[PDB]
């Protein structure tokens, strides 16, 4: 279902905009991760 | 049969200890060669990743796929990408197989090559079926998952050959040897007090006759009497290995008479 | 009481977190159990 | 981190021999030079493969994300 943005501990899919500073939900980390994206990669198997 | 002739010692599902006499060192080479580097084989060359949780890099990941031999009996009835006349793969030229797995259970969760699973239609044809030796029927150990990591991918199996890359061997080593008593005077043996005393004496002296004390060198002697030993890595028969092995040098000089012809 | 300054903590000291921590714990902290610790963050 | 698929030197495959060679290590209480000779790893390419190996993912695997 989307999600921008990953929490550095509670894994938990966080997700928001501007203003909204750096905290996830009961977990304050202001850390955060940038997920993954969908385009899939293609590797050469050499 | 006049000629080149095997006389073989071994033979298993792994290894083909045999005798090659009455032939020139230059073509037990150039088959020892052929073995090596020019036997078709299949095997994945192209990884596209869903999902990789894992404690690995998926290049890492992608790198062992590619180790991974897979069944390559009937290669021939299979063609190089590069001249199939599709848009990239096709079943006419290429086998897709998919990987999927959970960290379910606690406990480490491992992924082997059965777990990998043919996609595409391999029209009938023994390919791809990832090869299976050990004595539980798992396989080469891929990766390792933790509760929660998880693990999508999608290969890509292509016939290629070991000069482009050493993960399309069928061959795994060659054993190779002549003259196992030194009497063609090959090579000078390093010695501190005694050549003979400090070098170990081979399998093959036993197949052969010490020469004698007195006898003046013999300065005729060609190198013919190989002993060779070919052991296989799966994806291919054993007696195959060699079998093509011929085959492939065979067809490489008759692309050479074809050359002059055409020239 | 009285606040004054802040003093940066040596890694491992006894008064680091690290100090008293089992090899779990410190897997659960991102703390490789092998980093020895003689250092300042 | 893992097993290699292969033997870095002759092709060999031997990432589908770790365990085995663990067990015949623990449950079999062998030693390696009689457990890899068991194995089939015949000659010291392959020998040195498995026996020099360093496990490293199964202390990755310990940490929680
Ligand atoms: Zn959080
Ligand atoms: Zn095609
Ligand atoms: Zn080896």
């Amino acid at each position: 279902a989307t999600l921008k943005y990953i929490c550095a501990e509670c894994s938990s899919k966080l997700s928001l905009s501007r203003t909204d500073a750096v905290r996830c939900k009961d977990c304050g980390h202001r850390i955060l991760l940038k997920a993954r994206t969908k385009r899939l990669v293609q590797f050469e198997a050499r | 049969e006049e000629g080149p002739q095997v006389k073989i010692r071994e033979a298993s599902k792994d290894n083909v200890d045999f005798i090659l006499s009455n032939v020139d060192l230059a073509m037990a080479n150039s088959l020892r060669r052929v073995m090596i580097a020019e036997i078709p084989t299949l095997a994945i060359d192209s990884v596209e990743v869903e999902t990789n949780t894992t404690v690995l890099a998926d290049e890492f990941i992608a790198h062992r796929l590619g180790l991974i031999p897979l069944q390559s009996m009937d290669i021939e009835q299979l063609e190089y990408s590069r001249d199939c006349f599709c848009e990239d793969h096709c079943d006419k030229c290429s086998v897709v197989l998919t990987l999927q797995a959970f960290g379910e259970s606690e406990s480490t969760t491992n992924v082997y090559s059965k777990d990998l699973v043919i996609v595409s239609n391999l029209m009938g044809r023994n390919i791809g079926h990832p090869i299976i030796q050990d004595k539980e029927g798992n396989g080469v150990l891929i990766c390792k998952l933790r509760k929660g990591q998880e693990l999508k991918l999608t290969c890509v199996a292509k016939k290629g050959i070991a000069k482009e890359h050493a993960k399309w061997g069928p061959a795994a080593a060659i054993e190779f040897e002549y003259d196992p008593w030194n009497k063609l005077k090959h090579t000078d043996y390093w010695y501190e007090q005694d050549s003979a005393k400090e070098w170990p004496q081979s399998k093959n002296c036993e197949y052969e006759d010490p020469p004698n004390e007195g006898d003046p060198f013999d300065y005729k002697a060609q190198a013919d009497t190989f002993y060779m030993n070919v052991e296989s890595v799966g994806s291919i028969p054993v007696d195959q290995v060699v079998v093509r092995g011929i085959d492939t040098l065979q067809k490489k000089v008759a692309s050479i008479l074809l050359a002059l012809t055409q020239m | 009481k009285v606040f004054i300054g802040r003093l940066p903590i040596m890694l491992r000291s006894k008064n680091c977190y690290l100090s008293e921590a089992t090899e779990s714990d410190l897997y659960k902290l991102k703390e490789c159990p092998f980093d020895m610790g003689g250092y300042f963050i | 981190m893992i097993v290699p698929v292969r033997c870095f030197s002759c092709g060999k495959v031997v990432g589908d021999k770790w365990e085995s060679y663990l067990n015949l290590l623990q449950e079999d209480e062998l030693d390696e030079g009689t457990a890899l000779s068991r194995l089939g790893l015949k000659r010291y390419c392959c020998r040195r493969m498995i026996l020099t190996h360093v496990d490293l993912i199964e202390k990755f695997l310990r940490y929680n994300p």
